[PDB]
């Protein structure tokens, strides 16, 4: 299944450091926001975001 | 109603009641000191007790099933 | 060594803040600034923490403000040198009844009281060791036991008195619902507005652990797999002895 | 197995929260409501389920 | 020279070397608390015995201890 | 640069372990492999096996001392219950 | 008009007032020093750690 569309791709060096890098910083980007997500989801009432609608009339 | 946690001793002490076995260091206790509680003299400082130990296993045993009854309203 | 004033210890209770996938019910915290600033104003001191970190977690953006202008804490002298009187500011810290020190050992009766931003830490135990200790007090020492004239017990705490005024009297708390007036919701108020006040950066922690454990455990996981792959060519090469021929 | 587990959990977060009630203090007080008086049998076992 | 003179710059300076002095009002101390107050450095003990412990800080046999020491 | 100091073993060519011959080796690369070929068996079978032949000295100097600590223990809760008044003064002579 | 309020006192002792002087008219200003237990501010003279 790993065609020459998806073998010409592992061959550049001098360049592939950047991109890769890229990449990385993105899936961290990303991770971070996943994280923080599903760190809000799991606990509703004891954070401060709705406290705030909970003291509201 | 304004009694959450000592209304849980009360329950908690009735199902020991219920097996009482402790109060009968209570009632040594109370001879002890009914019987042994008048030293005229003011050279002692060692007044034995049959309660430390008596107070210290009785808490430990209640207070070991108190961790329940998770109804603090809030 | 012997049990009497050792301490037993208390029996581990559940929390909402002991776990590993938690964070602090701070929608009690909000609470808990109430039943201390109601209660221990003019008995601890508490000032080792600014109201930087009191404006996000306990309070949104006003009443922080209005609690710095309704206390004066003496401004700098005008250009006549004299003493004058000022508003708070949002970047000061909790101040307290006595001047720094004095006029508290005067009024206590006896010892002085310890700085409760740290107590939670400074004793054996934790979260439920101030619990215990605040809970499990009689009103009636031990059987034998003659303490000293003002002074109560506590069988909890190894010490067996403390110059402790037992001011936990409940009916008189009453924020705008039915959940005071009971000694547990108090108790569990302050032990959790302490344990944040030792340390306001628990949800935070707890976030950059979960964060920092997933990433190592992925890359413990990965050179575990490139660790048995590179040495797949070591640990399996076989030798194989011929005797040599019989002349030197 | 794997599969089985990996497609339920990430179905399950998909589906979102649907009950606005039945919380667990809503299953201590309809225990307590029920193992209170009435010829309770020992007090029951209503143990909350889960979160 | 140059050790000595490096030595007597890291040791003990002026300000140090002036002992501080401190008054403690035995009015006020109760019979059955103990108060610590500290000194120079170091704490000091200040306890209101009691009669019967006079007795036994005084009656204290001197084959028990290994270094001789009174209560007076 | 002068040599160093005699020592046993050096630097490539000059291991100072006997000359030896009829010795062969069989490598092969490790992409022609599979790298967890025997993972479990290895953990299981292996792991087992190392746990049974290290289980005859281990055990028993932790169980001795365990039981010394264990008596010691038992020895200081009985002494100060319901004794410390009669016989906790004829230890400490 | 000037200060010159950066040296302690234990530098003057020897070198143009003897000792006696010096430490004597130590006892010629007010410090505002520590209080009692009331908390009081008490003033008396300073000591050879006093600055000038
Ligand atoms: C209930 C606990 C769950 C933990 C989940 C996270 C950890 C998962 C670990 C991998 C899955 C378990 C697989 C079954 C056990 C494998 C143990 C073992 O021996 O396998 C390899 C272990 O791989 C390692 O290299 C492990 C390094 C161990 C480091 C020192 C010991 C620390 C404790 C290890 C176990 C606990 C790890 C997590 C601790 C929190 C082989 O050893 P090796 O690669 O050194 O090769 C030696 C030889 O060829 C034997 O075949
Ligand atoms: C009283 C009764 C006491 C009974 C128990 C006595 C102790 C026995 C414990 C089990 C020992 C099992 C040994 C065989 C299983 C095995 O494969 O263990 C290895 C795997 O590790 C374990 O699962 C056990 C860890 C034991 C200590 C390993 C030390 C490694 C270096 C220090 C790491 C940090 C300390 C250990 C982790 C907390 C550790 O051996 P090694 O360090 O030579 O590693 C070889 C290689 O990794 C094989 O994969
Ligand atoms: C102030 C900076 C502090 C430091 C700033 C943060 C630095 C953090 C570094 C963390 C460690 C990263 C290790 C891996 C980096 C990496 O990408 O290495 C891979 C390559 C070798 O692998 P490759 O040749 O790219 O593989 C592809 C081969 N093909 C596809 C052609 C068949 O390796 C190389 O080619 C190595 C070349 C030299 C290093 C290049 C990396 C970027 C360096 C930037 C600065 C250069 C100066
Ligand atoms: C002591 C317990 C040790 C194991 C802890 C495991 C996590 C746990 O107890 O469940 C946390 C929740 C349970 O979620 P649930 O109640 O089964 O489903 C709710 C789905 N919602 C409505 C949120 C979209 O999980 C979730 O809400 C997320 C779904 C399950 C976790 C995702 C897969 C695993 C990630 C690692
Ligand atoms: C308002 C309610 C109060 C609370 C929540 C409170 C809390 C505490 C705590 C946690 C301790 C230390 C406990 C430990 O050893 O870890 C303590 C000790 C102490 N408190 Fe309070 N306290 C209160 C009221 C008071 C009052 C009214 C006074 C008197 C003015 C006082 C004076 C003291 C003193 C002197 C100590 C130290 C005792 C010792 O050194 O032996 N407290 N308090």
């Amino acid at each position: 299944s790993f065609s020459s569309l998806y073998k010409t791709f592992f061959k550049r060096n001098a360049v592939f450091v950047g991109t890769i890098f890229a990449g990385a910083f993105v899936f961290q980007t990303v991770f971070d926001t996943a994280i923080t997500s599903w760190y809000e989801n799991h606990n509703k009432g004891k954070l401060w975001k709705d406290v705030k609608a909970r003291i509201a009339a | 109603v304004t009694d959450q946690l000592e209304d849980l001793r009360e329950h908690f002490k009735n199902t020991e009641e219920g097996k009482a076995l402790v109060h009968h260091y209570e009632e040594c206790a109370e001879r002890v000191k009914i019987q042994q509680q008048q030293p005229g003299y003011a050279d002692l400082e060692h007044k034995e007790d049959c309660v430390e130990e008596f107070f210290h296993l009785q808490h430990y045993l209640d207070t070991a099933t108190a961790p329940r009854l998770f109804d603090k309203l809030k | 060594m012997t049990a009497a004033e050792h301490g037993l210890h208390a029996p581990a209770y559940a929390w909402s803040h002991n776990g590993p996938f938690e964070t602090f019910d701070h929608a009690s915290i909000r609470r808990g600034y109430q039943v201390y600033r109601e209660v221990c104003a003019a008995c601890h001191s508490l000032d080792r923490v600014a109201w930087r970190t009191l404006v996000g977690v306990s309070h949104t953006n006003e009443e922080v403000r209005n609690m710095a202008e309704e206390f004066e804490y003496d401004d700098e002298p005008d250009e006549q040198g004299n003493p004058k009187k000022r508003p708070g500011k949002l970047s000061d810290y909790i101040p307290g009844p006595y001047p720094n020190e004095q006029a508290a050992r005067a009024a206590n009766q006896g010892a002085l009281p310890p700085d409760l931003s740290l107590i939670v830490k400074a004793r054996h135990g934790g979260c439920d060791y101030i619990f215990s200790l605040l809970t499990g007090y009689p009103d009636e020492p031990p059987a034998g036991v003659a303490l000293p004239p003002g002074s109560n017990y506590n069988p909890y705490f190894p010490g067996g008195s403390i110059a402790m005024a037992r001011v936990l009297f409940d009916d008189m708390v009453e924020y705008e619902d039915g959940t005071p007036a009971t000694t547990s919701q108090m108790a569990k108020d302050v032990t959790t507005f302490l344990n944040w006040c030792a340390e306001p950066e628990h949800d935070e922690r707890k976030r950059l652990g979960l964060k920092t454990v997933i990433i190592l455990s992925s890359l413990y996981l990965l050179s575990i797999w490139v660790k048995k792959f590179k040495w797949a060519g070591i640990k399996t090469r076989k030798f194989v002895f011929n005797p040599p021929k019989p002349r030197k | 197995l794997l599969f089985s587990v990996g497609l339920f959990a990430v179905v399950r977060m998909a589906g979102g929260q649907d009950a606005k009630t039945m919380n667990k203090e809503w299953q201590l007080k309809s225990d307590e409501y029920l193992k209170s008086k009435n010829a309770n049998p020992w007090g029951g076992y209503s143990q909350v389920q889960s979160k | 020279s140059t050790v000595e003179t490096f030595i007597s710059s890291m040791t003990a300076t002026a300000d140090v070397l002036a002992m501080a002095k401190v008054e403690v009002n035995l009015a006020a101390i109760p019979l059955g608390k103990n108060v610590v107050v500290k000194w120079q450095g170091k704490p000091v003990f200040i306890r209101h015995r009691t009669p019967h412990e006079i007795q036994e800080a005084n009656s204290v046999d001197m084959s028990a201890l290994k270094d001789p020491q009174t209560d007076a | 640069g002068p040599p160093s100091g005699k020592t046993y073993m050096g630097w490539w060519g000059h291991m100072g372990g006997p000359k030896q011959k009829g010795i062969t080796s069989y490598a092969v690369s490790p992409y022609a492999q599979k790298p967890l070929q025997g993972i479990f068996h290895n953990a299981v079978f292996n792991s087992f096996r190392r746990f049974k032949s290290q289980f005859l000295y281990v055990l028993i100097p932790a169980g001795i001392y365990w039981y010394w600590w264990k008596n010691g223990n038992e020895y200081n809760e009985f002494l100060y219950s319901k004794a410390g008044r009669e016989e906790l003064e004829r230890v400490n002579v």
